[PDB]
């Protein structure tokens, strides 16, 4: 019934700087009822605040929670580097009784990086098999926010790549991606010229590694 | 107590009802259970919140010593710094005694208060559809489902809708 | 034998009693203290600035250097001054230390 | 002082009724003015809160009414600990789910705020058997310079269940090893890419041979890459 | 003994926020006021009655 | 005041009902006749009887002379003495007035309320049984011997054991 | 409030109600407008007035001069006088602070009384004559000219007068 959103979704900032969280609920929220949470990554939740505006147990005098009513907020006075987490609002009412937000990321990060787009065809050992997997690799890059399709024959493919994202890595704060065009032998021999288009905010215009097959 | 609702015509308390003070129990074709009112609790945890710390923090002192050290032929002053020390004692001993005396009754009644009109909210909206059977409870006169449950909790009851079905049940 | 709607307060295992100005021993369901009856049990660092403890002698020994207070590493500061009920080492030599009191309320601090 | 440990079974044939339990220590399971819930957290989902059990001279249960059907938690006072149970278990009900208590009702005032949270029990739902990795070479070759290194790889695909090990000539080369994580492909096996940045000058010369553990089939495969 | 506080008595140290103490009236810093009771208790919830 | 009941609803109050503070006056075929609910007096005894222990108890002092005497050459503590004397006079009798005024008020909303509270038991008793004609009286719609009386003072009135009867007697009157 | 009606079922208060603190909005067939109960905004002035004047004239004071003079071997006695200054200072001004804090807590629940009550006199005279419409209104089940409306105010509805005339549209 009660739908809390966050924003912003992502959230990036330098150590040391201040930062604000907002959480906007679709009614009306008991003062009280109201809770922070904060999950370092891989480690589970850690109560934050509560009641709106009382820190936890253990928790540092740089967290201090406001609102009312609506709109609620978290605010961070200095990053410190162990502040890199994700952190969750949540409400209770009498009819939905607990409900959370979707979570704001804090990437403690700057310094905007274009990938470097390496193309890899399908082994000739996998061939023998049936299956036909193309890999497309984003290597350090930064921010996240990164398109990568697929051209076939100049024919824009979707609905037959899967991505992954490392996370974020503990010296230059970069990401890395990789795409797999997972076809059938037939349809992989089916054409001739296999692409692979990334456009980042780093690359002024967008980058194309191909091949030919049997090549 | 003055309002008559708590150890009043309700006559004791749901030690299951663990999400506020004030609250509800129903029970219908589809299940029961207990459930608060956070409205009103609310408010009563904003104001008793504030109470407490208005008697906390209007008390506000500065930094001072009472120890004064008289010799032998200055017993007159040194029972005269007695008689300040002792007169500030009687005072704030019958101010702090007072107040929580008077307060801790206005608070309790405050508590009643919050009761009697949670009470009449569901009262003035089930007019007749329903029959005060006492001890602050309502039976409806007609079948209330957890949709319905949950509108006189939120005060959007609608009368017009149940007063059909109720008005041949009341017979 | 139909639908009910029951409306009701809180109650729990609380134990705890307060005083009205009507009832004594009232049982309330939550409470708060306001009067402090406890204490650490040490003379500790007023206004983060350690006292000054005489330890065996009185302000009179130790502004005049009795010798049994030579002991008495004398710092630059101190928020208060500590003696005990048992301090006697004073004006060894018999006299009147004039304005005692009042040279101790200037000292204090 | 007070702590939570999690157990029960990690997989769950989606269709039977998923298990797990939380046993209490410092605290009672039985004990008034704090409640003990689950939640679970689904990358799909985000943080669900399930049900709570609390005792209040009589057991209470509340349940989410999203399933509030299928959900179930009993206690245990002899072994201060209270289960889990979620019948007809589907692919949704893959997550990481958490045991958690509750605290309303502290000074300040009021608010229920969850204090204690268990390590945390991922729970996946799946039909496939146990089965081995395969694991096909991403061969590197002139075209793939990007500046004046080159990239080189192994894809670990059709395995399950979780997880496998990636480890570039025997822990010897960790520099530019990026091993993404694992994808959940339709067929319901799992598959991994893990690549490598290395000097251009280095193909023809060097030797670079990745290895894949996969312990739950007792698979481990040694595949050398070369370029074209 | 090594500790920092706001208000110190003859008898220890308070480390406290509340109004009224009865631990000594004589008293150095900015202390509550020493009042001869004994149990000052202020209501917060209801009259509990299981 | 507060509750409408004292001076309220309730327009005067009974010389003749001198059993206790609040009560009833019966009217029916066997006689009349006042009688107080003392269930309802004990409760205002008990509790005004603590109000005004803990206004008396709750001040207690030592053994104190206040006498100062000073010389000719002492006039300043001299008005130093004074100024604690005439402070704590202007604080005690503030204090004293002000306690009694506002304890006063809350005394008699505290009879105010609980005369209402006393009705409202009588009416949640005589629900559809009795008429409300006002100024805190009940019209019964059936006969009420005084078995029928002594079981509303005292809380066991049987509302199933009249409701055929009054219910016959309420159509009647309407018409 | 505590007895409910400001900020409660009478959800605001009136602009356009200049006359008084309480009063009525009457709507029949030949007017409609805001007049004031002046019998229940008498009283309420008459006691708002006692009670400002009875803690404003209960402080009765004496000529006093507080300059203390102390020479440089008289600190002692000095800092007596700052400690009963500074602690009839923190006497009054707790006492000040919680007495306005208090005080307004009652003044206010003294109005909302006043509203309720007025209104359950009203309700007592149009017993069933008129329909308790919420929000602190009356709808009548009659024909209420001003003779009527004027009788209600001033507390002399003649019940029998429009019980027939109201048992019929009752339908
Ligand atoms: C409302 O106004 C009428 C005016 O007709 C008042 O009626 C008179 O009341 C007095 C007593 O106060 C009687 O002595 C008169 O005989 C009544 N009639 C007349 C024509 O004066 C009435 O009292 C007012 N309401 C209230 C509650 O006093
Ligand atoms: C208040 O109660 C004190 C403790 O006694 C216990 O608790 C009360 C509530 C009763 O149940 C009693 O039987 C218990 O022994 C007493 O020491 C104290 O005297 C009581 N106060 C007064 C005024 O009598
Ligand atoms: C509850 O009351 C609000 C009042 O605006 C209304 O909008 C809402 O539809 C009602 N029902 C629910 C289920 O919230
Ligand atoms: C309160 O808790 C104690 C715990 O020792 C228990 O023994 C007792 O029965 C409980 N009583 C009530 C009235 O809750
Ligand atoms: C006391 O306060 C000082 C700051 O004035 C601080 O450096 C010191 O660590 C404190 N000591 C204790 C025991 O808290
Ligand atoms: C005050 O005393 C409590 C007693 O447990 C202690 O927990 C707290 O840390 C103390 N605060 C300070 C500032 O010493
Ligand atoms: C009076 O009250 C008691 C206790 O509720 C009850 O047993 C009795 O029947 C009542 N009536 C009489 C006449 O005593």
């Amino acid at each position: 019934e009660i739908v809390l959103t966050q924003s912003p979704g992502t959230l990036s900032l330098s150590p040391g700087d201040s930062a604000t969280l907002s959480c906007r609920a679709s009614q009306s929220v008991a003062s009280s009822y109201l809770a922070w949470y904060q999950q370092k990554p891989g480690q589970s939740p850690r109560l934050l605040i509560y009641a709106t505006i009382n820190r936890a147990a253990d928790i540092p005098d740089r967290f201090s929670g406001s609102g009312s009513g609506t709109d609620f907020a978290l605010t961070i006075s200095r990053l410190e580097p162990e502040d890199f987490a994700v952190y969750y609002c949540q409400q209770f009412d009498s009819s939905s009784m607990y409900t959370f937000g979707q979570g704001t990321k804090l990437e403690i990060t700057r310094t905007v990086a274009a990938p470097s787009v390496f193309i890899f065809p399908p082994s000739d050992e996998q061939l023998k098999s049936g299956t036909a997997s193309v890999v497309c690799l984003l290597n350090n890059f930064y921010p996240r926010e990164a398109k990568v399709q697929w051209k076939v024959d100049n024919a824009l493919q979707s609905g037959n790549s899967q991505e992954s994202v490392t996370e974020q890595d503990s010296k230059d704060s970069t990401y890395s991606l990789s795409s797999t065009l997972t076809l059938s032998k037939a349809d992989y021999e089916k054409h001739k010229l296999y692409a692979c288009e990334v456009t980042h905010q780093g690359l002024s215009s967008p980058v194309t590694k191909s091949f030919n097959r049997g090549e | 107590g003055l309002f008559g609702a708590i150890a009043g015509f309700i006559e004791g308390g749901w030690t299951g009802m663990v999400d506020g003070w004030y609250g509800y129990h129903h029970q219908n074709e589809q299940g029961s259970g207990y459930a608060a009112d956070l409205k009103s609790t609310q408010n009563a945890i904003d104001g008793i919140t504030n109470k407490v710390n208005s008697v906390i923090e209007k008390m506000n002192t500065q930094f001072t010593a009472v120890g004064k050290e008289f010799n032998h032929l200055e017993k007159r002053i040194e029972n005269l710094n007695k008689k300040v020390d002792d007169g500030f004692l009687d005072i704030w001993t019958y101010n702090a005694e007072l107040l929580v005396l008077l307060e801790n009754e206005r608070t309790l009644d405050y508590h009643d208060s919050n009761v009697k009109n949670l009470y009449e909210k569901v009262r003035s909206q089930l007019k007749n559809n329903a029959k005060e059977i006492g001890n602050g409870c309502f039976e409806f006169y007609h079948k209330c489902d957890n949709t319905c449950m949950e509108s006189v909790k939120n005060g959007t009851y609608d009368y017009p809708k149940y007063s059909e079905e109720a008005k041949l049940n009341r017979e | 034998p139909g639908d009910t709607l029951c409306i009701g307060y809180h109650a729990n295992n609380s134990t705890d009693t307060v005083d009205t100005v009507l009832e004594k021993n009232v049982t309330v369901t939550h409470s708060v203290n306001l009067l402090e009856d406890k204490h650490n049990g040490k003379l500790c660092k007023l206004r983060g600035v350690a006292p000054l403890h005489l330890g065996k002698c009185n302000i009179a020994g130790w502004i005049l250097g009795n010798p049994e207070c030579e002991s008495l590493s004398t710092a630059s500061s101190w928020s208060y001054i500590v003696e005990t009920p048992s301090s006697d080492n004073g004006t060894c030599y018999p006299g009147d230390f004039i304005d005692y009191e009042e040279l101790r309320e200037q000292l204090s601090s | 002082q007070v702590q939570l440990q999690q157990s029960g079974p990690g997989l769950v044939k989606p269709s039977q009724t998923l298990s797990l339990t939380c046993a209490i220590s410092g605290d009672s399971v039985s004990s008034n003015s704090v409640a003990w819930n689950w939640i679970r957290q689904s990358p799909s989902r985000g943080l669900e809160w399930l049900g709570r059990t609390y005792f209040r001279s009589k057991w209470y249960t509340d349940y989410a009414e999203s399933l509030k059907s299928r959900m179930t938690i009993n206690p245990d006072t002899s072994k201060n600990e209270f289960s889990l149970h979620l019948k007809s278990v589907t692919s949704d009900d893959t997550a990481v789910y958490y045991c958690v208590r509750g605290i309303i009702f502290n000074w300040p005032l009021g608010g229920w705020s969850f204090d204690l949270w268990g390590r945390g029990t991922l729970v996946s739902v799946s039909s496939p058997s146990t089965k081995g990795p395969s694991v096909f070479p991403l061969a590197p070759s002139s075209k793939s310079t990007s500046g004046g290194t080159a990239a080189l790889g192994c894809l670990v695909k059709d395995y399950f269940p979780e997880p496998v090990t990636v480890s570039w000539n025997s822990g010897a080369l960790t520099s530019g090893v990026h091993t993404f994580p694992a994808v959940l492909q339709s067929s319901g096996l799992y598959s991994l890419s893990s690549v490598v940045t290395v000097p251009s000058s280095s193909l023809g010369t060097q030797t670079y041979i990745c290895n894949v553990n996969h312990k739950p089939s007792n698979t481990k495969v040694d595949k050398r890459v070369e370029p074209k | 003994h090594d500790c920092n506080t706001t208000c110190q008595t003859p008898k220890g140290a308070i480390n406290t926020s509340l109004p009224f103490q009865n631990i000594h009236p004589i008293t150095i810093g900015k202390c509550p006021k020493y009042v001869k009771s004994t149990k000052l208790r202020l209501a917060t919830g209801l009259r509990n009655i299981p």
